[PDB]
């Protein structure tokens, strides 16, 4: 049975670097749609977790 | 003697523009030469209301062509009637709005504005006496919506007693054509609220329906959308230019549909649209006008009346008709639907007749009605466009032109409290 | 050719064959001016 | 030089309408009216007095040359709208890093515009 | 191909279709420093 | 038309020797005088009755 | 060798161009372009 | 035992019922104020529907 | 050989001389317009049609 | 009356999507128009 | 009056240009040798050439193209071509000796040479522009010219031309084939210059192309040309309203406005959607709503990057041929109900429409089939993070060890640019986090 694809290898250098565009009104606001959007991840395709719901 | 200097601005004013000289020019019988044809002296009596006289028998439009970039004047000019203009009238630049509202309305539109004013001058100020403008646009575009109202608010400044009518073409609920749509839809608006007596608001898809079930079109060009919104415009000016049992020209209208200033958006709809077999099973009389006029399903607006209350309505009926019959029939209206008018005007209902129909029909009708469920379209965009500037989708793309952050929260501001004024008489 | 006019005159093509005999076959203003 | 106005022909002269898409000088909109008459103020060959100041800018214009200008030169737009306040901070910086190049003759005019939060 | 003559109503335009150059000329324009509108001489497509 | 249509017609009967060719520009052209003779001759009866 | 087919079609409107002047149609509407104050020193009105 | 997690696609299903309900909910939510002025009053019914 | 080439060379050619004096004929045929000189009437010939 | 239908149409609504094999794209076709909601203030 | 100058560069920009030029010529009357075949009319005649020909006294136009190459070997098959008559002589610029796969040759020693001619000549090329709109540059992320000439081009054209449109037409780097090494290289470094002197940065791979030409077209072992004569379709229904008459004209300004939501999120995909062989073609009715769907097929891409992996931005839909408008209002209503499509909650419109009546021209030789209807989609997806995190790791790989670093270093770009370029993108890869999630 083949898995599913993994989430590629990076530098734990480049891993503290933060966001340069910031489209959010409040912080609150950022922190609610990220802990909305962080339970959702092994229901969702493709790598990174942003894509469809993998359905039925 | 009561002259209209008609103006269009963007792609979308300049194609519908093109269709509606060509439709005024049948009207009056003038050939694609320029000169006159006709075969009665009524087309001539009153020709002056659109047409300037010149020598050998020959007559031009009043019309200002406005463009940011002229490639849509260049497809324009070489139609059947696109040889009738004066070329003087033609004012353009080198480079186009690309959609941006901020662009048109501050960076490209403020280097063209002084021609365009120039040429609107000298034709404004050779006629007799002035009875007002019209504006032919969309509030999609950059170049209609951003330097269409900068037109409205350098006009209004110099002419504050002239009638300034707009026949905009507003977003679709379905499908968008610009993705930054309810921006420019947005600030367009705000602009038209406290600049304009009238406001013709046109819907794509309400034309697409009409072309669809009414007509049995299947392939409807956008000649064929312009022709009937061409139709509903040359409707409202039939009485300047014709005689009628009943004359009313644009004030009358202005005076009796407008019960308070910012309540001046209207929604058009033409009568007697029949396809092309079924001729025969309908005759051209006030019942069977008056029965399609106030349809739902032949609004040029996507928002059907039993939405809200009709405040005033009007028909501008034409032809040799008993108006005993139109009394009758708009008393009927009214009194059949009594939950779909308001209570406190005893009456909503304005009728005009005049006495030369359209070539080829016996009578017609064209239907203005202020309506309270307009708000729905006013909603749609406010909720379109606090979802993009709640994230600042666009924002890059106007701030750079050097737009301010609280134009954009103005703007929805006097929008929401538009929509809230349309929900006081909602409720009596 | 595709049509059959009733005066039929095929000379100059025969003209033309002759000259060129290459030419494939011609198989399917009514007067002339005395200048002609 | 200095570049006048034709006050009502300045629309034919635009710097854009004359086939010059490149950016260009700005031009004079007003003359300021004086009295009198002028000093002399220089001597044959054109050289300054000793009485009268100088600028402190160099001669020979101030010119960039490809050789010259910076690495990594710094943005044309430079648009703030949407921003994190240290990015913009950042890109502003970039901005202002390289004075030369901003007041070069054909130099960068960029177009610091809105704000981060 | 008979011409027949119809009244101008807002539902009867028959578009063609056997139309495939739809080239535009620049009638439109400028010049050292002026608007030129010079007097068109070919429609939609070089006709 | 008329007028243009015969030189047309003139002009291409000069080609040479292979290339004078039935073409259908020809029909077109022998359709052009016989629809502007038709044209003519109703013109002229209906000035006539007039 | 086709060259042409794509740049034109082979093909011709089978119809002409409809002209907007069917004049003995258009005059076919009772009254034709007749107003109201005509009846006004005339003989039998009715509509 | 990896194919013994064949059951994982089977709480996929389940998930994606537990969300069309979620929407069914909306839905009746939705219609439920299609009711006129008088009859949309706080009820026992929209509390079930919490 | 040499012979036979260059006489392949000149049968094409002239069949090229052909196509150039037909050519020219055929666009001088199509420069014509209702608002135009270099235009007349001539009789109804049987060599139009030819 | 017109609650009891409304009310009626919900409960038979419910009933019929409930039912398994239904796809998203055949619930959601259900009760569409769009209705915008009133101003932010 | 609407002028826009081609930059090619590079050896795909060349190769790029060579079709799209042939198709340009195609479409109007221009004979390979630059000149009309006849003048039909008396003294009229269609000025629609405007766009991309410039016309002298006489009777020849000339192209508004610069070519620019480092190796003599791709200019000199074009100069001693079939179209060596049509280009002015002067428009091809050459080099000496190439970048050869390193972007600093393009960027600091070698490319740092030629800038002046090739800037030089495009404003001459710009003086005759009338009504001048933008530059359109086509270049390649792999290579030694096409990343660091192309990157040092923006560089100097934004100083000397401020805010002026500037559209690119890149080739993405594909994510299992390469020609390359140092590829990952070049990609990173050319991203990091150019994240903000472009407008708009149309992009498609070279292994989608393979994919469509092998599964959508019937032919295998395909060729360069095969993906030019694609791309030059492209670029031709791109710019095809400043020519054609339209019933909604797209300029290219409003590719900028409708399509780059953010500042730096610039990276929309291209797709042609009626991409089929003639026998095919034979079998299948081509109406709007076909070919509007076939642009969301994931397999019909021109990028290596699966739309369901993501979620939609902004898409700009040009449409070609006999096309009526309430087709296309069908076709895009029907689209928004599907769930296997999905679009980002601060952009409900999501869509810019244009209708152009030319039909598309059919190159001889080419594999196409001549059909009534086109669509070119360009689409901005948020989905494209998994190409941007695969570049991501295949740099990862290679600057762990510091490979391939002393052939960089030893030529004027110093170390800390690669450590300052890759936290830009790491900085973009998390730009490209915030905007796909959904505020509740
Ligand atoms: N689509 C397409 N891509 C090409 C073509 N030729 C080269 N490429 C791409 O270009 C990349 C390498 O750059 P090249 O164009 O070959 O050469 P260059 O850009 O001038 O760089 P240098 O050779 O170092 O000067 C390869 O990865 C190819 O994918 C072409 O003809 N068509
Ligand atoms: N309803 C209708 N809309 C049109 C027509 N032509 C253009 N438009 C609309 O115009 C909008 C685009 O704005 P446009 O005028 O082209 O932009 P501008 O030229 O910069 O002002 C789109 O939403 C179209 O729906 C038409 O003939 N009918
Ligand atoms: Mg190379």
């Amino acid at each position: 049975p083949p898995m599913g694809l993994d989430t590629l290898w990076h530098m734990p250098h480049f891993q503290k670097v933060g966001p340069h565009l910031a489209t959010f009104p409040t912080e609150a606001d950022r922190q609610r749609a990220f802990k909305a959007h962080r339970e959702e991840c092994a229901v969702r395709q493709g790598t990174l977790r942003m894509g469809n719901y993998t359905h039925p | 003697m009561r002259e209209i200097v008609h103006l269009q601005a963007g792609q979308c004013g300049n194609q519908i523009g093109a269709k509606f000289w060509e439709v005024i020019s049948d009207e009056h019988g003038i050939d694609p030469t320029g000169t006159y044809h006709g075969d009665s002296d009524l087309q001539l009596e009153r020709i002056n209301v659109y047409y300037n006289e010149a020598t050998g028998g020959k007559y031009v439009p009043r019309a200002v062509l406005v463009d940011l970039e002229p490639g849509t004047m260049d497809s324009v000019r070489s139609g059947p009637f696109g040889q009738i203009f004066r070329p003087d009238n033609f004012v353009f630049g080198q480079s186009g709005a690309g959609n941006n509202w901020a662009k048109g309305h501050y960076t490209e539109g403020a280097e063209l504005v002084d021609s365009v004013l120039d040429v609107v001058r000298k034709e404004a100020e050779s006629c007799d006496c002035l009875q007002g403008f019209q504006l032919t646009h969309s509030l999609g575009g950059g170049t209609g919506s951003g330097m269409g109202t900068l037109l409205i608010s350098k006009i209004r400044e110099e002419y504050p007693d002239r009638i300034m009518n707009t026949f905009s073409v507003v977003p679709s609920p379905k499908v968008s054509d610009t993705v930054v749509e309810p921006y420019n839809a947005t600030l367009s608006v705000h602009q038209l609220v406290e600049n304009t007596d009238e406001t013709y608001c046109i819907d794509n898809e309400a034309l697409y329906d009409i072309c669809f079930r009414t007509l049995k079109l299947t392939t409807p060009t956008y000649g064929d959308l312009n022709h009937l919104v061409s139709a509903t415009m040359s409707g409202v000016t039939t009485c300047l230019r014709f005689p009628g049992q009943l004359n009313a020209d644009l004030r009358k209208l202005a005076v009796n549909m407008v019960p308070f200033p910012r309540l001046h958006f209207f929604m058009p709809g033409f009568a007697p649209l029949t396809s092309r077999g079924s001729q025969q099973y309908r005759a051209l009389t006030v019942p069977e006008l008056t029965q399609q006029m106030f349809d739902a399903k032949n609004m040029m607006a996507a928002c059907d009346p039993r939405h809200g209350r009709y405040l005033t309505v009007a028909a501008v009926f034409r032809g040799r008709m008993s108006m005993k019959e139109v009394d009758e029939q708009m008393l009927n209206v009214q009194n059949k639907n009594s939950s779909y008018f308001v209570e406190w005007i005893p009456n909503n209902v304005k009728t005009a007749v005049c006495d030369i129909p359209p070539r080829g029909l016996k009578m017609s009708a064209t239907f203005i009605g202020n309506s309270t469920a307009i708000q729905e379209l006013f909603k749609r965009i406010s909720e379109q466009f606090t979802a993009m500037f709640r994230r600042k989708a666009f924002l890059h793309w106007y701030t750079g032109e050097g737009m301010d952050e609280m134009e954009f929260t103005e703007a929805e501001s006097n929008m929401n409290d538009l929509v809230s004024e349309y929900q006081q008489y909602q409720d009596a | 050719t595709h049509s059959l006019s009733l005066p039929w005159r095929p000379s100059t093509y025969y003209k033309a064959a002759s000259n060129w005999p290459t030419l494939d076959p011609y198989c399917t203003f009514t007067r002339y001016t005395p200048d002609d | 030089a200095t570049n006048y106005s034709a006050n009502q022909y300045e629309k034919p002269f635009s710097p854009k309408y004359l086939q010059n898409w490149s950016l260009a000088k700005p031009t004079k909109e007003r003359i300021s009216s004086h009295e009198g008459y002028t000093q002399i103020i220089a001597n044959d060959r054109g050289h300054l007095l000793p009485s009268v100041p100088r600028s402190k800018a160099s001669p020979w214009g101030s010119f960039m040359g490809t050789w010259q200008m910076p690495l990594k030169v710094p943005p044309a737009r430079a648009t703030l709208t949407s921003r994190t306040a240290a990015g913009a901070a950042s890109l502003t910086r970039w901005i202002q890093k390289n004075p030369d190049l901003l007041k070069a003759s054909n130099g960068l005019r960029p177009e610091i515009f809105g704000k981060p939060h | 191909n008979p011409v027949h003559g119809l009244p101008f109503l807002p539902g009867t335009s028959f578009k063609d279709l056997t139309k495939t150059a739809f080239h535009r000329s620049q009638t439109l324009g400028y010049r050292n420093g002026y608007a030129v509108v010079r007097r068109p001489t070919v429609g939609i497509g070089g006709d | 038309p008329l007028k243009v249509a015969q030189t047309r017609l003139y002009q291409r009967s000069h080609r040479p020797n292979v290339e004078l060719c039935r073409d259908a520009a020809q029909f077109r052209l022998a359709s052009e005088v016989e629809e502007l003779n038709l044209s003519l001759a109703a013109l002229k009866e209906k000035l006539l009755e007039a | 060798p086709l060259r042409r087919l794509d740049r034109f079609c082979p093909l011709e409107l089978p119809w002409g161009g409809p002209h907007w002047k069917p004049v003995s149609g258009i005059y076919s509407v009772p009254h034709a372009y007749r107003t109201e104050n005509s009846n006004y020193g005339s003989l039998k009105p009715a509509l | 035992l990896r194919l013994l997690q064949r059951q994982r696609e089977a709480t996929d299903r389940r998930l994606s019922e537990v969300r069309k309900a979620l929407l069914i909910n909306q839905q009746s939510v939705k219609l439920r104020g299609y009711r006129p002025k008088s009859e949309t009053i706080s009820d026992k019914a929209d509390s079930m529907l919490t | 050989q040499i012979r036979l080439n260059w006489e392949h060379k000149e049968t094409c050619e002239m069949d090229w001389s052909d196509k150039v004096e037909a050519y020219n004929i055929d666009e001088a045929c199509c420069r014509y317009n209702n608002q135009s000189t270099d235009v007349q009437f001539y009789p109804h010939s049987a060599k139009f049609e030819e | 009356k017109i609650g009891h239908n409304v009310d009626y149409s919900v409960v038979r609504l419910r009933l019929r999507q409930r039912h398994p094999q239904v796809c998203y794209e055949q619930a959601q076709r259900l009760v569409n128009d769009w209705d915008p909601r009133t101003p932010p203030r | 009056m609407r002028e826009c100058i081609s930059i090619h560069v590079g050896q795909a920009g060349v190769q790029i240009g060579n079709a799209c030029w042939e198709l340009y010529c195609l479409e109007h009357g221009i004979q390979p040798d630059g000149q009309m075949p006849s003048d039909k009319t008396i003294g009229g005649g269609d000025d629609s050439f405007n766009t991309f020909f410039s016309e002298t006294g006489a009777g020849k136009h000339v192209p508004r193209a610069v070519f620019v190459d480092l190796e003599p070997t791709v200019v000199d098959e074009v100069r001693t071509g079939t179209y060596r008559q049509l280009f002015h002589p002067e428009q091809l610029i050459t080099g000496k000796e190439d970048a050869a796969n390193n972007y600093a040759r393009g960027h600091y020693t070698i490319g740092k040479e030629i800038v002046d001619l090739v800037l030089d000549r495009i404003r001459k090329l710009a003086d005759l522009c009338t009504g001048l709109q933008g530059f359109l540059i086509f270049h390649s992320f792999g290579g030694g010219t096409g990343s660091g000439f192309a990157s040092l081009l923006m560089e100097r054209l934004s100083v000397d031309y401020g805010k002026k449109s500037k559209l690119e037409f890149a080739i993405y780097p594909a994510p299992q084939v390469s020609t390359a090494v140092v590829e990952p290289y070049n990609s990173i470094l050319t991203t990091h210059t150019t994240l903000e002197h472009s407008d708009c940065a149309f992009m498609v791979d070279n292994e989608a192309i393979y994919d469509i030409c092998r599964r959508n077209l019937d032919i295998e072992r395909p060729t360069y040309t095969n993906l030019n004569r694609l791309i030059g379709q492209i670029v031709s229904s791109i710019t095809a309203s400043l020519r054609f008459d339209g019933a909604l004209n797209v300029d290219l300004t409003e590719f900028q406005t409708n399509l780059v939501p953010y500042p730096r999120i610039h990276f929309p995909l291209a797709t042609y959607a009626p991409v089929i062989s003639a026998e095919k073609a034979y079998h299948e009715q081509l109406s709007v709503a076909e070919i509007t769907n076939a642009c969301f097929e994931p397999a019909n891409q021109m990028v290596k990057c699966d739309p369901r992996h993501g979620k939609y931005m902004a898409c700009c839909m040009l449409y070609r041929g006999d096309v009526v408008p309430k087709d296309v209002n069908a076709a895009i209503a029907t689209i928004k109900t599907k769930r296997t499509i999905q679009f980002v909650d601060w952009c409900p419109t999501g869509f810019k429409v244009g209708i152009n009546y030319q039909p598309p021209t059919v190159v001889p030789g080419g594999d196409l089939a001549k059909v009534q209807r086109a669509v070119c989609m360009l689409s901005n997806t948020t989905a494209i993070a998994e190409a941007w995190a695969r570049l991501d790791h295949k740099l990862d790989l290679m600057y762990a060890k510091r490979a391939f670093v002393h052939w960089y270093v030893g030529e004027g770009m110093e170390e800390g640019e690669f450590s300052e370029a890759r936290e830009d993108l790491a900085a973009l890869e998390k730009d490209y986090e915030e905007v796909g999630v959904d505020s509740v």
